[PDB]
This record gives structure tokens, C-alpha cells and sequence, in this order.
């Protein structure tokens, strides 16, 4: 008998005049896996099957299960349950998002904002599609390390107070760090036009260096560093290097 | 039963259709640069105003604090003066109020310099207590 | 459809794609490029798809590390299939592998690079230079340890340019059939409870695997064989479902995959006696043997008291001998996963691993143009008008009895694209969109309603867990005719308990109790058909091992010379695709058998590869 | 003038209002951390210092009172010495901290020091030095004024 107790944010839109509410759930830790997703599934399976959340992978790669656990934005599937049963871990959705049901937040602005950076390779001199590999050195591709790993879970954006107050106009860390990921891609010819898209006072510049994004990121990544890097480029304090030239034998 | 209505595509952002007439060139870049450069230049001006008082520092603090705080509050006002939460006209009325804040701040500082002890002096006098 | 009311919404599209994994998005890009009004229906945001969880790489003979030929890749693909594979489909795949992978890089895919600036490649299990003569091949193109994650995000991004319209978190219920012809798909929108009928000229099934049929697997929770349940309910027989790939190195406690690439960079398996035991079971290829071989070697070592850990019931993948620089640069994903789930620093310790259900060679059968087919002895192959299928949900069949590492991501793109090429060329603007039958989709709603309000005394999570435990016990790495037969018995009982189903959540809006039961329905179809096909195959081929029929049973006995033998008739040997046909109401399953396509697409370009004894 | 996405984003928020969906809790539920507590402070201080200058500036002009009588009033209240240096310290800290942290945040705008250790060093440092300086500036004259109350000379 090691009975852990979880407080889980609930909301049912079907119910009339329905309000959010906290619901306690007791879980026997000795017949339950180690990660908080395991408690959520156990609870749905044995106690309450109305309990509703996103999940898909088991290994913290898909990003489906982002939510607020014990105050912080992380992934349930790799969040170790707190063994200490005199505490009661609280489980809320991603902060400041409109909710569909229980821990499932509406996620379509996040995805739209993601569309707006045009997250795809662009070339000024049209390339012949299947024919050959574009040149890029190691060091140039290693500028993509720390950037391409992002699973688009939105823990970072949903932790950012700047983004709470102005989601509609501030792009937030997840989208900005991806915006940067195409900007420093040596192979991409459109740095200028990509930066133009976030010239205004809000898009990027509403980042008030709160730094919550880089603390909370469950993939140990750094949106804040990318955003600073973006600001420099926007103010013209820096510029993107030109791509190393493709050797004549290549 | 399937005696029901034809539906539309879900709402979705077409980032290429957005490019069809997205001219606007409005770089906030340079402005972000001065705001920061001005705050960097104010780093020496704090200890300076500790060690050297007078009616000419009182004027430099007032010019600098006014112009800094002007940018400062405009930003705070744009985080809490959201049309979503206050509606359109009241959020413009909060925006306008930012400029009132700046202009009244200066007026009240110049007055305090000219017709009272001054900033640097007023500090001494509470420190003497 | 009685005890409640449902809002129904009609859409008219050129082509509806069911799925947004590597395959579905590739098809989507092709179609939207080529002008089509393409819809993409998917039960989760495309990035969440299982493709994103892929690690090791994608195969192409780019010769970035050493010179290579795509015909060498063709060979290894076919050999790996244990000659159950269709050589015309394996031809199409490998010929198009260099272009497809280069296309990916051209879409922005941030591949690891070599010092010449070309695409880095690692070694992987069951591949070789010069038709099994030469050394261990390096064809496995990767973005380190996260090749799928990158590929999918690359593809998803690039799909936002093809003006392809996305219906996200829409659970597909059934294909809309009109006299043997698919005219679209009906689906449940999770956001708002609405039921949606999509009228399309073409439908592509790209729904991934059914790995959650087992108790332990590497697959996502969403890998519930929905697309093959779709095809079943449409009166399409499925192919080769008894061929379940057990990936050698899934983490012991949890299931989390450790990439074959970790062996491909010099890692190896180790028993309790401290032996690199794969040198015995496979002297030439060792720990880079084919997946079905290595997973068995492991399974024996357990059986014979050489397992590791407290219970002595798994083994060690040992990477710590490799330098940290390489471990970090080539395997940062599994480094962290080993850390999070097994408490292992891979630079200092070994990872506890064990054969785990991973990939599904079986699925909806298609020709080499990815067109779904029905089969009789009299008629032969017969296309199902309008229906295409690709990715893991399909069976082309490019993997036959055993998939080759880094061929699936490839399979998904090549044939995903191939769908778009073949539709561009067969569909003309003359043919207009199919007006639906009257009543179309009415039954899928009936099913929903019945499941939504399900009364019984067996909850959906319980009946799923017995299915999974059964499957694990009776249809694992080694199988015997009596355990199988008992397994078929218990499994056909569990198909009855569907009528005693209990759901609790009664909402239409984001009701995951409801959907997870539709998934359980779909899983039972997949699993049932899997085990009776497994029960009946009295031979051992690829991933399907029979203790009571150890031998591979072909038309000739290819262990002895060919000249001077009498070809056994079709009915006697087993080099043939299993076809499982299930009545979805009753659960009854019939069988039949369809011949393997041995010929290549073009003998002028490459010769076919006659069966030999499979050794690594 | 908005970007196309910023127009789209607005409609989104409106659609959401239409659907009567609640907004997921944030301030009331999120863990207090050295990240946003210090940026919380940077905004509080900056604003309180503005506020004081505006209220102070406009107040002493709009009222018949002057600064010298105001200083005399609280002196006349004869309140304990330690309590008076606490009020001084509260006045000084906001100036010290916000200025110090202001350079920290400029560093962040330039992408300097954004790794988690750095963040946490610069936080303790800037918070520590601010407290240090504010103590020095409040206690140095009071050590120089007790040096006349009782003294060698
Ligand atoms: C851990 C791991 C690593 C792997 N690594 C590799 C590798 O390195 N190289 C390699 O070649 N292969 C690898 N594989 C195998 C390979 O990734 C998959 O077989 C392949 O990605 C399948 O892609 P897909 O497009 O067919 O479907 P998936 O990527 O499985 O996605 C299926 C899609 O179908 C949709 N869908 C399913 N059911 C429904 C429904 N009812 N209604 C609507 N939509 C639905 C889903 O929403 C999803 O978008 C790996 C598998 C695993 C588990
Ligand atoms: C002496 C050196 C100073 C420096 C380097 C400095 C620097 C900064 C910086 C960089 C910001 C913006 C950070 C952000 O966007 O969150 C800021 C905001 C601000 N500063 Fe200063 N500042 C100084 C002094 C002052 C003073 C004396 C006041 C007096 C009233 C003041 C009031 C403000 C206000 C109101 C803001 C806006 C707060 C916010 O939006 O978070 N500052 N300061
Ligand atoms: O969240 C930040 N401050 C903050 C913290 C807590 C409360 C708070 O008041 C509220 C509030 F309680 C509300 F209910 C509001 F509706 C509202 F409009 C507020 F303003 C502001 C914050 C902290 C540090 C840096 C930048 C910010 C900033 F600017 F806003 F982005
Ligand atoms: S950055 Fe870290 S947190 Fe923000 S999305 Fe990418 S992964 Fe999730
Ligand atoms: S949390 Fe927010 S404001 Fe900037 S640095 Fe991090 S994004
Ligand atoms: S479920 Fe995939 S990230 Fe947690």
C-alpha cells in the first residue's frame, strides 16, 4: 500500500453551464509504471474512463502528451512520478490554452503560427528535384543541432507569459526556434524574407527574455538562445554567413 | 442518418496565399536597437548620479528616465492592454494613456527640478534621516 | 444508429488520404503538386505519427561512404524477404531509393554529413556489397539517431506548400464502397462529434501498423491496425499477417526501441557467460544479421539459461566500448532513452534488451502500383477500383517474410510517391467525383452508437489486455502447432466478448474511451486474422518460426541442386502469400493463397533472384 | 497593420470565445522559478520606480505641500533608526537590481548566457550584488554618522 494521489484538471463541454474543476485520484504505485502517463492510463482504465488526454509514443518523441505536471510544462510519458505520497502531484493542461476537454488543449493556432514560417527548404536558383544532394559541410549542418530536435509539443510556448498575453501576435519560442532553424540552414536561400515576416514589434520582439521556455523544455533545448539570435539578425547586429561553396568535383 | 449538409474546409492558414500582396515593410529593428543602446548608456549614469548631484544631473536623469520609461510602459501596456480582454476602443484608450503617462511624468519631473529641491537633492534629504 | 442523433457533413475531394505518416504525407505532396484537391484524414496531428519515432535510417545506395549499386540493395532486400517478397515491388523500391532519399534531402532534411559534404551512411542489419559476396554495406542514410523524426517533420512542413487540406484528429470509421469500388471515407471529428463523409475518386490507405495487438511492442498507442480493419470491413482479404517482425533490441522493462544503428556503429549483444554470442549464430554478419535471425538467437540464449538480469530473462546490448564522441554524435537519442528508462549511462554500462514486436510486413495487398487487389484462383489479381494503399498498413509485398532495417521509411516514401505518380497518370479530369450511394456510411454510425453506449460487463481496457497477453503467449518468436491452435481458440472466444462490451464515456466530443474501443474492434480483426494464418503455416520462413516445422518449404528443395527435381505443386509447398478473409460480424476467417511475383519489372534492367538457403 | 498570421490569430481567438471554451490556468498553477520570478521583479521594480517618479513629480506640484516639509514631517515622527534604513534599502534595491538585471537581459537579447547554469548564476549574482550595494549605500553613511555620535575625536 503506497497510494499516490493526483489532482487532475477536468472540463466537460457536453455538460450545460459546465465549469472546470480539480479531481483527486488515488493510485497504487506498486501496480503502476514509473511515469506520470502510466498513472493517467491506469486511472482511465481501472477507475474513470472519461479521463481524456493525448498520447502516442512511449519514449518522449511524438510530443502528444505535453501538459502541466507539478507546476512545470513537461511530457507525461517521461515524467517520473513523485514517489513521496504525502505530496499530491497536480496535473493541468498546457497553461493559457483554450481547452477542448479535460487535459486536451486546442492546438491549431500553434500549428498555424508554425505554417507561417514556411517550414521548408527554398532555393532562388530552381533545383532539379531528384537529381543530386545539395552540398553542406558538417559544421554548417551542426548549426541545425539543438534546433531540428524539437518535437513541437508546445511546453515552451505554453510556459511563456509573453505568449500567454499575446498568442495572436507574438509567435512564441517553439515557432521562433523553428523560424531560426530555416534561417541558419546554409542550404536555404531565403533568410531575408524569413526575417521580414517577423520585423514588426510583436512577432519576435515581444520576447521579454523571461527564459521560462528554456527551463521547461523537456528535450533540453534552447528557444531563448535562438530568439536572441533572431533579434540580432533583425537589428542587423549580425548576418547569416554565406553558404560554403560547393566543390567542383561534388 | 445521412440526410445532412455539405460542409466547408476547416480553418487553416495558407502561408503562400498570405504572400499574395504581403508587401508591408515596417522594421521595428532599429527601434529595438536604440531602446537597448539607450539603456546601456544609462548604466554609467546611475552611479554617476549617486556621486555627482546638482541641477544639471537632475536634468539628465529627467531626460533619460522620461525617454526610457516611455518605452518601458508602452511595452507593459501592450501586454496588459489587449483588445481581447478590454475590447478595441478601451485598449486604444489605454495606449493613448501611455503617452499621457510619459508627458505627465516629464512635466512633473521638470516642475520638481525647477520649483523644488530636485531629484538628486530629494535623495540626500531622505538619506539624511 | 438509433439511441442518439449525429450531425453529418459531406465533402467532395479528388483523393482522400487516410494517414499522415511518412507515406501519407509523401502521397499528399505528390497529389497537391500535381494539382489535385487532396484531403488528409488523420486521427492525430501528422507529426505525432509513428514515423516520427523512427531512429536508425533510410536505405539508399548513394555511395557516400564507399561505392555501391542499387542492385546490391535489390539483392539484400529480396534475400531478407526469404523469397516470400514480390520481386517486381522490391525492384521498384530499390531502383527508386537513391532518388527518393535525395528528394528528402532536397526538401530540407538535415542529414548527418561526411567530410566531403555528402549524406552520411551507417551499416545496418542484413545488408551487403556485391550480392552477399562483399563486405558489410553502408547504405543506411540517417539524421543521427532521429532519422524518422526529421523525415516526418521535413515532409509535414513541405506539405504546407501543396495546399493540401488537413482534417486533423478525425478518426476513420470505414471506406465508403459502391459495388466493389471505393468512393471515399467516413470519419468521426473528435473536436465536435460530427461524422464526416468524404466523397473521393481515389482513397489512399496509409494508416501504419497493428503492433498494439501484442502485450509488449515498440509501436505507438495509435498502432491499432485501423486501416486493415477498414479493408476487412470493405470485403478485402489481408496478406501475410502472420509475419510479425520482432525487433531484437527493445528495452527490457518498457518496450522503447534501441536502434539497429547502435549495432551498426559497432555495438554488440552479450549473454551471461560474457559471450558476443552472435558470432556463433551468424559467423559472417554477426550482430548485423537479419532481424528475424538475431531476435531468435537472443530468444534461445534466454531459453538455454544464458539470459541476463535478476530473472535471467533478457540480454545486453553493449555500446560502452565505443568512444563517447561517436556515441554522442551517432546515438544521442538512445543515449538519453537508455538513461530515462533503464537508468543506463551507455558510455559506462550495457542496455537490457529483448526481442520486441516492431514492424508489420503483412497488410492490405496491392500490385506494384500500390493498387489494392482481390484474388481468386480463376481471376487472379483484380484491382479494387479507386483504392490505393501504402506504408506499413500495406503489403506490396516488398518485405515478404522479413523486413530489412531502413527499408520501411523508404517503402513509405517511394510507394507514397508512387501513389501520386500512378494517380496522376490514371485519373483524368473527365471522370467526375463519385456521388455517394444512398445510405452510405449508415452502418459505421450504427457501430459507433452501439459502441458508444455499450452496456455489457467486460470493459474495453480488460478485453484489450487479454488479447494482448494471448497474442504474446501463443504467437511469439517461436510458435508450435498446439500453442497456436489453443491461441486461435482463446482468440475466437475474445471475439465473442466484443458483444459483451462496456464503455462508460457517453460524449461525442473528444471521447477517447469510444475511440480506443473502435481501436479494440479494429485490433481484434487484425489479431484474429494474424493467428489463424499463423496456425496454418506449417513451415519456417523469415519472422515466422515453427518449432514443429523448422524447414522452409518451397517448390524445390534449394539446399540440394536444382536440376533433377520435380517441382512440388502450389498446394504442397508454402512459398505463397497468405490471404485472410474475415466476416466482420461473425468473426469467421477463411484462408486462400496467392503466388509470389518472382519476375522483376524489367529483365533488361535487372534479373530476378532465385531462392537459396538463407544464411547470415 | 498586422501580418497575415496575426489577422488569422485574431479570428482564432474570436472563434474560441464563440465556443465558450475555458482558458487553462497559468499564474495560479505554474511553479515559481528563478526564471520568471526575476523577470517578474524586473517589471515590478521598473514600474514602481516609474510610478513613484510620476506620483511624486505630479503630486508635489498639484499639492501645496513641498518636499522639505514632507521630509520634516516623517523626521518629526521620530521613528526608530533601523526602520528608517529599511525604508532606504527598499528605495535603493529597486534601483540597484533593475539596473544590474537590465544588463543581464540585454545579454539575453544578444543570445549571451542563455544556458540554464548561466541563467541561474546571473540571477543569483545580479540579485546578490543588488542586495549588497543597497546595504552598502544605506549602512555606509550610518556608519559614518555613528562615527560622530561617539568617536576618537
Ligand atoms: C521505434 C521505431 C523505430 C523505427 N525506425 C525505423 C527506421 O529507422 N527506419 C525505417 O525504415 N523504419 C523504421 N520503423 C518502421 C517505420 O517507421 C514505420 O513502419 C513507418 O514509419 C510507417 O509509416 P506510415 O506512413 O505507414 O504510417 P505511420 O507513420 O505509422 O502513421 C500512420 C498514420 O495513419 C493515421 N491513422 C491510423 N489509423 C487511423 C484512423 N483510424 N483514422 C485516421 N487516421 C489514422 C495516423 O494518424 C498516422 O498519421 C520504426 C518503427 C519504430 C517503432
Ligand atoms: C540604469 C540602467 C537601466 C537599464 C540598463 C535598464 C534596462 C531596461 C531594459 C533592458 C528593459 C527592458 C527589458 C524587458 O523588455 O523586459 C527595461 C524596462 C523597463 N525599465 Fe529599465 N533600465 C534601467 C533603469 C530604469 C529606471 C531608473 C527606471 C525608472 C522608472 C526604469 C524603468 C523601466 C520600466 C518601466 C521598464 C518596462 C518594464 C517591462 O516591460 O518589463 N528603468 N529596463
Ligand atoms: O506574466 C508576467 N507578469 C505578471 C505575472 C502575474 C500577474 C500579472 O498580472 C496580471 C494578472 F494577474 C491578470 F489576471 C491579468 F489578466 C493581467 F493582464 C495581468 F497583467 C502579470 C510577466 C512577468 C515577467 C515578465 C513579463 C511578464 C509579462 F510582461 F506579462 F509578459
Ligand atoms: S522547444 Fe522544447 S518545448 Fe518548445 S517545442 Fe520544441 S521541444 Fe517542445
Ligand atoms: S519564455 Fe517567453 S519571452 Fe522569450 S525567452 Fe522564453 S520566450
Ligand atoms: S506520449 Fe509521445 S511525447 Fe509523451
Amino acid at each position: 500500500k503506497r497510494i499516490k494521489t493526483f489532482e487532475i484538471y477536468r472540463f466537460n463541454p457536453e455538460e450545460p453551464g459546465a465549469k472546470p474543476k480539480l479531481q483527486k485520484f488515488d493510485v497504487d504505485l506498486d501496480k503502476c509504471g514509473t511515469m506520470v502517463l502510466d498513472a493517467l492510463i491506469k486511472i482511465k482504465n481501472e477507475v474513470d474512463p472519461t479521463l481524456t488526454f493525448r498520447r502516442s509514443c512511449r519514449e518522449g518523441i511524438c510530443g502528444s502528451c505535453a501538459m502541466n505536471i507539478a507546476g512545470e510544462n513537461t511530457l507525461a510519458c517521461i515524467c517520473n512520478i513523485d514517489q513521496n505520497t504525502s505530496k499530491t502531484t497536480k496535473i493541468y493542461p498546457l497553461p493559457h490554452m483554450f481547452v477542448i476537454k479535460d487535459l486536451v488543449p486546442d492546438m491549431n493556432l500553434f500549428y498555424a503560427q508554425y505554417a507561417s514560417i514556411q517550414p521548408w527548404l527554398q532555393k532562388k536558383t530552381k533545383i532539379n528535384l531528384g537529381e543530386k544532394q545539395q552540398y553542406q559541410s558538417i559544421k554548417e549542418q551542426e548549426k541545425l543541432d539543438g534546433l531540428y530536435e524539437c518535437i513541437l509539443c508546445a511546453c515552451c510556448s505554453a510556459s511563456c507569459p509573453s505568449y500567454w498575453w499575446n498568442a495572436d501576435k507574438y509567435l512564441g519560442p517553439a515557432v521562433l526556434m523553428q523560424a531560426y532553424r530555416w534561417i541558419i540552414d546554409s542550404r536555404d536561400d531565403s533568410a531575408a524574407e524569413r526575417l521580414a515576416r517577423m520585423q514588426d514589434g510583436f512577432s519576435a520582439f515581444k520576447c521579454h527574455t523571461i527564459m521560462n521556455c528554456t527551463k521547461t523544455c523537456p528535450k533540453h533545448l534552447n528557444p531563448a538562445r535562438a530568439i536572441g539570435e533572431i533579434k540580432m539578425l533583425l537589428t542587423k547586429m549580425k548576418t547569416k554567413p554565406a553558404p560554403l561553396p560547393t566543390p567542383a568535383n561534388f | 442518418t445521412s440526410a445532412a449538409v455539405t460542409g466547408a474546409a476547416p480553418p487553416q492558414f495558407d502561408p503562400i496565399a498570405a504572400e499574395k500582396g504581403f508587401k508591408p515593410l515596417h522594421s521595428h529593428g532599429t527601434l529595438f536597437k536604440i531602446e537597448r543602446y539607450f539603456a546601456a548608456a544609462m548604466v554609467p549614469l546611475i552611479p554617476a548620479a549617486y556621486f555627482i548631484h546638482g541641477r544639471e544631473m537632475d536634468l539628465c536623469l529627467a531626460l533619460a528616465l522620461t525617454l526610457h520609461v516611455h518605452w518601458g510602459v508602452w511595452g507593459v501596456v501592450n501586454d496588459y492592454g489587449r483588445p481581447f480582454v478590454l475590447g478595441d476602443t478601451l485598449a486604444a484608450a489605454v495606449r493613448v494613456g501611455a503617452y499621457i503617462f510619459t508627458a505627465c511624468l516629464l512635466a512633473g519631473l521638470l516642475y520638481f527640478n525647477e520649483h523644488d529641491v530636485g531629484l538628486t537633492r530629494a535623495f540626500e534629504m531622505v538619506w539624511e534621516l | 444508429s438509433n439511441i442518439a442523433q449525429y450531425k453529418v457533413i459531406d465533402h467532395a475531394y479528388d483523393v482522400v488520404i487516410i494517414g499522415a505518416g511518412g507515406a501519407g504525407l509523401r502521397a499528399a505532396m505528390g497529389l497537391g503538386e500535381a494539382g489535385f484537391k487532396t484531403a488528409v484524414v488523420t486521427k492525430m496531428f501528422p507529426t505525432r505519427s509513428h514515423t516520427t519515432a523512427a531512429q536508425g535510417g533510410i536505405n539508399a545506395a548513394l555511395g557516400s561512404m564507399n561505392p555501391d549499386d542499387w542492385k546490391w540493395h535489390f539483392y539484400d532486400t529480396v534475400k531478407g524477404s526469404d523469397w516470400l517478397g514480390d520481386q517486381n515491388a522490391m525492384h521498384y523500391l530499390t531502383r527508386n531509393a537513391v532518388e527518393a532519399v535525395t528528394e528528402l534531402e532536397n526538401f530540407g532534411m538535415p542529414f548527418s554529413r561526411t567530410p566531403e559534404g555528402k549524406i552520411y551512411q551507417r551499416s545496418f542489419g542484413g545488408q551487403s556489397n556485391n550480392y552477399g559476396k562483399g563486405g558489410v554495406a553502408k547504405r543506411t542514410c540517417c539524421v543521427a539517431d532521429r532519422t524518422g523524426h526529421s523525415m516526418l517533420h521535413t515532409l509535414y512542413g513541405n506539405s504546407l506548400r501543396c495546399h493540401c487540406t488537413f482534417f486533423i484528429e478525425y478518426f476513420a470509421l470505414d471506406l465508403l464502397m459502391d459495388k466493389g469500388r471505393c468512393v471515399g471515407v467516413i470519419a468521426l471529428c473528435l473536436e465536435d462529434g460530427t461524422i464526416h463523409r468524404f466523397r473521393s475518386k481515389r482513397t489512399i490507405v496509409a494508416t501504419g501498423g497493428y503492433g498494439r495487438a501484442y502485450f509488449s511492442c515498440t509501436t505507438a498507442h495509435m498502432n491499432t491496425g485501423d486501416g486493415t480493419a477498414l479493408a476487412t470491413r470493405a470485403g478485402i482479404a489481408l496478406e501475410d499477417l502472420e509475419f510479425i517482425q520482432f525487433h531484437p533490441t527493445g528495452i527490457y522493462g518498457v518496450g522503447c526501441l534501441i536502434t539497429e544503428g547502435s549495432r551498426g556503429e559497432g555495438g554488440f549483444l552479450v549473454n551471461s557467460e560474457g559471450e558476443r554470442f552472435m558470432e556463433r549464430y551468424a559467423p559472417k554478419a554477426k550482430d548485423l544479421a537479419s532481424r528475424d535471425v538475431v531476435s531468435r538467437a537472443e530468444t534461445i540464449e534466454i531459453m538455454e539459461g544464458r539470459g541476463v538480469g535478476p530473472e535471467k530473462d533478457h540480454i545486453y546490448l553493449q555500446l560502452h566500448h565505443l568512444p563517447a564522441e561517436q556515441l554522442h554524435q551517432r546515438l544521442p537519442g538512445i543515449s538519453e532513452t537508455a538513461k530515462i528508462f533503464a537508468g543506463v549511462d551507455v558510455t559506462k554500462e550495457p542496455i537490457p534488451v529483448i526481442p520486441t514486436v516492431h514492424y508489420n510486413m503483412g497488410g492490405i495487398p496491392t500490385n506494384y502500383k500500390a493498387q489494392v487487389i482481390k484474388y481468386t484462383k480463376e481471376g487472379g489479381d483484380k484491382i479494387v477500383p479507386g483504392l490505393y494503399a501504402c506504408g506499413e498498413c500495406a503489403c506490396h509485398s516488398v518485405h515478404g517474410a522479413n523486413r530489412l532495417g531502413a527499408n520501411s521509411l523508404l517503402d513509405a516514401v517511394v510507394f507514397g510517391r508512387a501513389c501520386s505518380i500512378n494517380i496522376k497518370e490514371e485519373l483524368k479530369p473527365d471522370e467526375k467525383i463519385p456521388e455517394l450511394p444512398e445510405g452510405a456510411g449508415e452502418e459505421s454510425i450504427a457501430n459507433l452508437d452501439a459502441v458508444r453506449y455499450a452496456n455489457g460487463d467486460v470493459p474495453t481496457a480488460e478485453l484489450r489486455l487479454t488479447m494482448q497477453k494471448t497474442m504474446q503467449k501463443h504467437a511469439g518468436v517461436f510458435r508450435r502447432g498446439d500453442i497456436l491452435a489453443e491461441g486461435v481458440k482463446k482468440m475466437m472466444d475474445l471475439f465473442k466478448e466484443l458483444k459483451r462490451l462496456k464503455t462508460t464515456d457517453r460524449s461525442l466530443i473528444w471521447n477517447s474511451d469510444l475511440t480506443e474501443s473502435l481501436e479494440l474492434q479494429n485490433l481484434m480483426l487484425n489479431a484474429t486474422q494474424t493467428i489463424v494464418a499463423a496456425e496454418n503455416r506449417k513451415e519456417s520462413r523469415g519472422a515466422h518460426a515453427r518449432d514443429d516445422f523448422p524447414k522452409r518449404e518451397d517448390e524445390y528443395d534449394y539446399s540440394k541442386p536444382i536440376e533433377g527435381q520435380t517441382k512440388r505443386p502450389f498446394e504442397k509447398h508454402w512459398r505463397k502469400h497468405t490471404l485472410t478473409k474475415q466476416d466482420p460480424r461473425t468473426g469467421h476467417i477463411t484462408l486462400d493463397y496467392r503466388p509470389v511475383i518472382d519476375k522483376t519489372l524489367d529483365p533488361a534492367e535487372v534479373d530476378w533472384i532465385p531462392p537459396i538457403i538463407r544464411s547470415y | 497593420e498586422k501580418t497575415p498570421i496575426q489577422v488569422w490569430g485574431w479570428d482564432y481567438l474570436m472563434r474560441q470565445r464563440a465556443l465558450k471554451r475555458p482558458i487553462a490556468p497559468h499564474l495560479t498553477i505554474y511553479k515559481p522559478q528563478m526564471t520568471w520570478m526575476v523577470s517578474g521583479l524586473h517589471r515590478v521594480t521598473g514600474c514602481a520606480m516609474a510610478g513613484t517618479l510620476l506620483i511624486g513629480g505630479v503630486g508635489f506640484s498639484v499639492l501645496p505641500l513641498d518636499f522639505t516639509t514632507f521630509v520634516e514631517f516623517i523626521r518629526g515622527l521620530g521613528i526608530p533608526w533601523v526602520i528608517l534604513d529599511t525604508f532606504k534599502f527598499i528605495i535603493a534595491f529597486p534601483i540597484a537590481f533593475h539596473t544590474l538585471n537590465g544588463i543581464r537581459f540585454i545579454g539575453f537579447d544578444m543570445a549571451k548566457g542563455t544556458d540554464i547554469p548561466s541563467i541561474y548564476r546571473g540571477a543569483y549574482l545580479v540579485l546578490g550584488l543588488a542586495a549588497l550595494i543597497s546595504l552598502a549605500v544605506v549602512v555606509y553613511p550610518r556608519w559614518e554618522r555613528h562615527k560622530k555620535a561617539t568617536l576618537p575625536t
